[PDB]
């Protein structure tokens, strides 16, 4: 037998439903989302870190000239200066006070500490949401991992299920992402090759060992003024470090919907948002026909004190009369009240106490026992606490969210005006008919 | 590496709201976020005792 439903995607909250197959006895169905994993598809644009500004040992053409070559280092920078006449600890280094050129050379490579200290730039696309479900029907309680897309079926032992598509697609990752040492950030890093000095991603490469590293750090060489040989240079600060300081908080503290971010691969677990349509083919073997199940004769509902809170702050009692000892399923046929227990051992005659939670100020909801329906009427007080360590297990609607006292006052106040305008129209019509008849 | 564990905060509840009394001899990070459409993410380094 195939059943369709729409389960709220809130990990840690059972959802209960009843399947009433006409031939068979009613069966319970409680569904829990044990875990979710929203994982996107990503491609690595580049990696970046602190550049090491390496400066090759300078060469001098002692009484001649030199020309700047065209190398393929990262941010490669070469200049030639005129007569320098350098000196060393050994002493003078050349024999021409003029035309004693020097060639200044500098470029960058990855710092030796970049192996651990580096950042990866990724792009994300549409993310596919995968869910692990624990689903119980009657006694069976198998689990299963499935993809929530509306197409791919999550075949289990025999329980077949299709889920989705998600009611509202959502992705915590913006279009561009950066992942550094576990932490995730949403930074619109500049594209590959578009290095700008002094900002994030000033040096980029396809991989740590890749030799085609490209960078633009605005390095510039100056004329050596002191007569000791040395090459001076000034360069913008490492934009990688600038970003590290101005990073802001990571996404583990900023992703919405209470989502716990994890890496390797990039993913978003336990993310509570939207509704998941689930269609499930429960096998008929677990079904039991009503000729063998106990059909109860008479049940009534008496509700104790109740309170509307996330916790199970409501209690009630069922006085029942049935025809056999068995395992009838109990259920709530309202969206604003959910019971705790599902199956109760039922006798020929007796009573059962149950717990429930509601969101509505009044419990005005139908309880069903093995198909027999009875209306519970109650009046739940406001909760005494202010904060709980549990999530609210049931949504709060509008219709069953105002007490019948308020409802009666509102309906009286509106019905007064409605009846008054109706009576006024009727009076005008009647006056016209009386004038016409006695004219 | 070992890292310290801050003094456990004292939580005072109130209607749609909480109050953390905090004590931290050294700068401790406090990070809060909502579980809805808007993160409303907040970060603050706190020293001393405050609310």
């Amino acid at each position: 037998f195939e059943h369709a439903t729409t389960v709220p995607n809130v990990p840690g909250i059972p959802y209960k439903a009843l399947v009433e197959r006409a031939g068979y006895a009613p069966l319970n169905l409680e569904i829990t989302v044990v875990s979710s994993e929203l994982t996107p598809s990503t491609n690595k644009e580049y990696v970046t870190c602190k550049f090491h500004t390496v400066v090759p040992s300078p060469q001098v053409k002692c009484c001649g000239s030199l020309e700047c070559k065209a190398s393929s280092k990262a941010d490669y920078t070469c200049r030639v200066f005129g007569g320098v006449y350098p000196f060393m600890w050994g002493g003078a280094q050349c024999f021409c006070d003029s035309e004693n050129t020097q060639l200044s050379e500098a470029y960058v490579e990855f710092a030796p500490d970049c192996t651990i200290d580096h950042a990866v730039a990724l792009k994300v696309h549409t993310a596919a949401l995968k869910v692990g479900l624990r689903i119980v029907y009657g006694n069976t309680t198998a689990r299963l991992d499935t993809f929530v897309n509306g197409v791919t079926p999550g075949s289990s032992r025999d329980l077949k299920v299709i889920a989705g598509p998600i009611s509202a697609a959502f992705s915590p990752f913006d279009h561009k992402v950066v992942i550094r040492k576990g932490l995730v950030y949403n930074y619109d890093f500049p594209e590959y090759g578009a290095m700008n000095p002094g900002a994030f991603g000033d040096i980029q490469a396809s991989s740590l060992d890749a030799t085609d590293i490209v960078a633009r750090t605005d390095i510039r060489l100056l004329k050596p003024s002191v007569k000791n040989i040395h090459v001076p240079y000034t360069q913008a600060v490492s934009g990688y470090e600038m970003w590290k300081n101005n990073s802001g908080r990571p996404l583990q503290e900023t992703a919405p919907f209470g989502c716990k971010i994890e890496v390797e691969p990039l993913r978003a677990t336990n993310c509570a948002y939207g509704h998941i349509p689930i269609s499930i083919d429960i096998p008929d073997a677990a079904f039991v026909r009503s000729s063998e199940s106990p059909t109860i004769l008479e049940v009534s509902c008496t509700v104790a004190d109740c309170i509307y809170s996330a916790d199970f702050g409501g209690s009630l009692t069922l006085q029942y009369k049935a025809n056999r000892e068995g395992h009838c399923p109990v259920h709530s046929h309202s969206t604003t009240a959910v019971l705790k227990e599902a199956t109760t051992h039922v006798t020929a005659t007796g009573s059962i106490t149950l717990h429930f939670s509601t969101s509505s100020p009044q419990a005005n909801f139908i309880v069903s026992l093995c198909g027999k329906k009875t209306t519970c009427n109650a009046e739940c007080k406001p909760p005494a606490d202010h904060i709980i360590g549990e999530p609210h297990k049931v949504d709060q609607e509008f219709q069953a969210a105002v007490s019948k006292t308020s409802w009666n006052w509102l309906l009286a106040l509106f019905g007064g005006a409605s009846s008054l305008i109706v009576v006024g129209l009727i009076v005008l019509v009647c006056s016209s008919m009386l004038i016409n008849t006695r004219r | 590496c070992p890292v310290p564990l801050a003094h456990t905060p004292t939580v005072t509840k109130w209607f749609k709201g909480i109050t953390l009394h905090l004590t931290a001899t050294r700068p401790t990070l406090l990070t809060t976020r909502k579980l809805g459409l808007r993160a409303d993410a907040t970060a603050e380094w706190i020293t001393g005792t405050t609310s």
